[PDB]
């Protein structure tokens, strides 16, 4: 899964 | 509003106790009661703000993909059948993640966004309008599935186009509206491309302005544009 | 309650797949419906209620400490008066915890305790009994606080007292039950020496009842006795 | 903290 923030 | 009897400043200490006790889901509420006052925030309280609902929805959405995972292997051919239940218990985390994301988008629309006129709190706001659309895109299977993606692609192109004018490309809202739309692109609008190019020109325009920057504003922005590279890292 | 519509083996597969999601609060619940039908619990459901009450009180109990903390700090000479919000959290915190603590005592009076026949079962349940007790009292600072201890102490002593004639010393209910006392005596009871005496009992009981058992009962006992070494490592 | 299981 892709890091967000 | 249950929270409607407590004082603005002790909603916001409380969050942060919540915070340090990692209860985030008291934090979010304190957090909505804070909001609600119907005062703007401040950057500390806007921070506190995603925090809490970072949380919250991030377990959710965790358990939402265990449930959905063993949903789709009891679909598979020669998968025993178990009955409804399993249907049920992903359909009942889903409603609840679902109720999360419309109280997170129905505080920016009463009345976050419309208050909202410096950038970099604009910009805050709207690229949480995208994330909390691409969370409620994630589970949607339906007539509105294409509408829910397009919500989340216009409060991201918005916030875009905001950051783009007004911002440094180190700014860390900046960065971080572009991770997240870069994400957008590559795991909700099928276009890893799209996904590719955002992250890479955003990590190479970032880099050409680090020269400009404090230690420490250094030390921000190079934490988000690692998360750049690592996804870039992932995708090619 | 909001799970007298559910099938019972639909609440029991229900909690199965919360505890893969890690949605403890919701596992909990279900296990609470599947005992509210009135039937005794095997084996298996009896570890799963434990299970999810074990992770929601463990999370309140760490959320109690880090406010606990807190609070204690703003009562040292020299600290800043910040008004009551940190006690009103930690309380609101306290109130959740004790109502989780009830809820569990209420099931086992009600009536899972009285209909407990065999050992295993019996010394279960009471263990469940004095360990909620045992929650209870870390909290406690007024007139039942001693009342609070003696009844997880009487809890825990018919569990030893049934458990010592009716189960050999490896058997893991018989080791938890030894281990959790050993803990009351030493963190409730002001008791380090009769928890140190159990614990080491305990422990050589065990070591020489080993040679009995098949590969899988060693492990699983073997597990626990090494519990047991490690609270006596900390407290020597 | 002790260990309780
Ligand atoms: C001043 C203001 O309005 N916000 C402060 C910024 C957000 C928090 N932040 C970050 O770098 C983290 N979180 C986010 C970054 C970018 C957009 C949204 C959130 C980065 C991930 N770790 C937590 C803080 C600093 C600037
Ligand atoms: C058959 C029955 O009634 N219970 C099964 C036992 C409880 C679960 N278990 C354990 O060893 C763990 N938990 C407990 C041990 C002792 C008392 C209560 C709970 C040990 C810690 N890890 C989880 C399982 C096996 C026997
Ligand atoms: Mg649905
Ligand atoms: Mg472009
Ligand atoms: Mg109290
Ligand atoms: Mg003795």
């Amino acid at each position: 899964f892709p890091a967000t923030v | 509003g249950a929270m409607g009897s407590m004082e603005r400043a002790s909603l916001i200490q409380k969050a942060k106790l919540a915070e340090q006790a990692e209860r985030y889901e008291d934090m979010a509420a304190f957090m909505k009661g804070a909001v609600e006052k119907g005062e703007e925030l401040s950057c500390e309280e806007r921070n506190l703000l995603s925090v809490a609902y970072k949380n919250v929805v991030g377990g959710q959405r965790a358990a939402w993909r265990v449930l959905s995972s063993i949903e789709q292997k009891s679909n598979e051919e020669g998968s025993e059948e178990k009955g409804p239940e399993v249907r049920e218990y992903r359909e009942k985390v889903e409603t609840e993640l679902q109720g999360v994301c419309d109280t997170v988008l129905g505080l920016l629309d009463s009345h976050l966004i419309k208050e909202a006129g410096d950038a970099e709190s604009r910009v805050f706001y709207l690229k949480m309008k995208g994330d909390y659309y691409r969370y409620l895109a994630e589970v949607a299977t339906g007539d509105d599935k294409k509408r829910i993606i397009d919500s989340a692609r216009s409060a991201y192109q918005e916030a875009m186009d905001i950051s783009k004018k007004e911002m440094p490309p180190t700014n860390p809202i900046r960065l971080g509206l572009a991770l997240n739309f870069s994400v957008f692109h590559y795991e909700i609008a099928n276009s890893p491309e799209e996904a590719i190019s955002l992250a890479k020109t955003t990590f190479d325009e970032a880099m050409a302005d680090l020269h400009t920057l404090s230690e420490d504003s250094y030390k921000d922005s190079t934490l988000i544009m690692q998360l750049l590279r690592d996804n870039l890292t992932l995708w090619t």
